[PDB]
RNA sequence: GUGAGCGGCAUCCAAGUUACGCAUCAGAUUCGAGACGCGAGUAUUUCCCGCGCGGGG
């Protein structure tokens, strides 16, 4: 019911992957169990889990920034965030860390008619045929409307919100194409989609998660911020 | 001898009625639960009658200053701009017990309850001060009477009556205003900023996670609190039970020298600032725009002279001495 | 056929007259509606995971 962000204001913008990869490492060592529960991990092993994670992270145009779900999720953002923050004044010692603490309510009403909702981060590649098959709509559709429902549908599920039995969702398109890698010297590499436009015949309310994979900090977006339309100012 | 003073603020008048009063946004008084709810200060009202056009009586709150308020001010006013220079001229010290009961009409909780000497009641009845407020110890009954501020309004024409009906207000003179708190976390962008801070930019992230952990009370609050609108016209009314020359001239200096005191609360925010506009002395108008000044006047001022000139520190230590 | 049998405590009457809950008290001091929402990424892989299928950069 309850959403958690946090943000931390480290002063530039920061990959959620490198994000999550120190906040990892600085927490080496000290309090286990709060490792254990912020990387998704199996009580005793440290394999990530493959249902949907409750641990989010999202990249801050001026940071990164945690994500509860549910009142688990808001109870180890809670008990979290002193701990990361320490671990940051301690490894930064000439910068000032800023901590943003707001809660999103989060409601799903249905609506007789489909408004413009869109997400920076997709992640659609997975095979490379069906990457070109995106010039025509109807080839394309099937598997990315099956990826936004079930998405929607686990994430429901995940936080327990009633969703409508009657969701229909119908893609435009999206802006470009980007690439994401594990470290800067790795070569393996992702497609993903900016701009995914989709039309959905409901209201969401607050922050809103699509596609999978999303603890490293993919298909995050504030669908609430988006229907206030503040997307024209993008001009140089 | 009845005293209408005609005031107009031109700050806000901020007199806050106790009791912790909850607004939503956009003005909502005392909203329906589940919406954003937040601490309201709500100005000082009476409910009074009175009828809007329509013949029927019915109660209405009316935004006003409470008249103990105004009786302390006008005390305070004579007694920094008349009274006090006129002592410190003839380097006359007042007991502690003494001042005290001059500022509070007591010099303690405890009243003596004894009734006093017949001579001891005209001495201090007839002095220039203590006859108008009286109080001490043992009870004393003063000669001046001060009321309420109350609005020029449509609903005081039942009370201050028709006489002042050419500068009525129709509609509402209460605002909402809104302020808040901000920490100092916020304004920290740089370590430069810190360098006046102990343990700098490591002191100040143990501070904010203890802000964060265990303070919860914290630096951050968004309040509001309701004020009289400015430009509002305000009449006052002030009676005194048969006073000497002396009295009415004290009067007088103090309603002259009134206009530098502030009327009630917001003294941050400089609320309660007002300039008198008209005094009237028993039904004759005797302002004037330097001040309270005339042919009609004189007396009262050459005899508050005569009184302020030769007056001393005795009759407040015997006022203020207690027989238990 | 009980020392039984028979037998109104009843009439009339004022609790009333005078008296002040009143005198004396500052809701005052402090705080910003201004901050925040991915506009910076440059392409093919493995031990184990939920279990042919679903997955971890």
């Amino acid at each position: 019911m309850f959403v958690t962000q946090v943000i931390f204001n480290m002063g530039e913008r920061a990959y959620p992957d490198r994000a999550r990869a120190m906040v990892a490492e600085l927490m080496d060592g000290v309090q286990p169990g709060l490792v254990a529960t912020l990387m998704n991990y199996i009580p005793g092993t440290s394999t990530s889990r493959t249902e949907f994670p409750t641990v989010q992270f999202g990249g801050a145009s001026d940071g990164f920034c945690l994500l509860g779900f549910g009142d688990g999720g808001g109870a180890i953002v809670r008990d979290a965030v002193p701990l990361i923050h320490a671990a940051l004044a301690r490894r930064m010692p000439d910068r000032i860390i800023q901590v943003e603490h707001k809660e999103h309510s989060l409601s799903a009403e249905a609506r007789p008619y489909v408004l413009s909702y869109t997400v920076p981060r997709m992640v659609v590649q997975k095979k490379q045929r069906h990457a070109e098959r995106l010039l025509h709509e109807a080839e394309g559709k099937a598997h990315l409307e099956g990826l936004f429902l079930r998405s929607l549908q686990r994430q429901a599920a995940a936080v327990g919100l009633p969703l409508p039995e009657n969701l229909e969702v119908e893609f435009k398109g999206a802006v470009g194409n980007f690439a994401a890698k594990h470290n800067p010297n790795s070569k393996v590499a992702y497609r993903g989609l900016r701009g995914a436009v989709f039309d959905v015949n409901a209201r969401l309310g607050g922050i809103w998660t699509a596609g999978f994979m999303l603890s490293k900090g993919y298909g995050q977006f504030n669908a609430t911020h988006q229907l206030s339309g503040a997307v024209n100012a993008l001009s140089e | 001898m009845q005293i209408e003073v005609l005031i107009r603020n031109i700050t806000p008048i901020f007199s806050a009625a106790p009791g912790s009063y909850y607004v939503s946004l956009d003005g909502t008084i005392n909203p329906p639960q589940g919406a954003s709810r937040f601490p309201l200060t709500r100005a000082r009202t009476m409910t009074v009658v009175a009828e809007t056009g329509d013949g029927v009586a019915k109660a209405v709150p009316l935004p006003i200053v409470p008249g103990n308020t105004m009786r302390n001010l006008l005390r305070r006013t004579m007694l920094k701009d008349v009274i006090e220079p006129a002592l410190r001229d003839k380097s006359a010290q007042l007991s502690i017990g003494a001042y005290a009961t001059a500022y509070a009409g007591n010099s303690s909780g405890n009243p003596d309850g004894v009734p006093s000497s017949f001579d001891e009641i005209v001495t201090m009845r007839a002095h220039p001060f203590l006859g108008l407020f009286g109080g001490g110890p043992r009870m004393l009954q003063g000669r001046l009477m001060v009321d309420s501020l109350y609005p020029i309004h449509q609903f005081s024409q039942r009370i201050i009556g028709s006489d002042y009906i050419n500068d009525s207000i129709k509609g509402g003179i209460t605002e909402i205003v809104w302020t808040r708190r901000n920490d100092p976390i916020l304004q920290l962008g740089s370590p430069d900023d810190a360098a006046v801070i102990e343990g700098g930019a490591q002191a100040a992230n143990d501070w904010i996670t203890s802000l964060l952990a265990t303070t919860k009370r914290g630096l951050k609050a968004f309040n509001a609190h309701e004020v009289v609108i400015a430009g509002v016209k305000w009449l006052w009314r002030i009676n005194v039970d048969r006073p000497s020359e002396s009295q009415i001239g004290l009067i007088l200096l103090a309603l002259n020298k009134l206009a530098n005191q502030r009327i009630a609360g917001g003294h941050a925010k400089d609320y309660g600032r007002f300039v008198i506009e008209d005094v009237i002395l028993d039904g004759e108008s005797v302002w004037t725009p330097s001040g309270v000044s005339g042919q009609a006047t004189e007396q009262f001022f050459d005899a508050i002279a005569e009184a302020l000139d030769g007056m001393t520190s005795s009759e407040f230590e015997q006022f203020a001495a207690s027989a238990k």
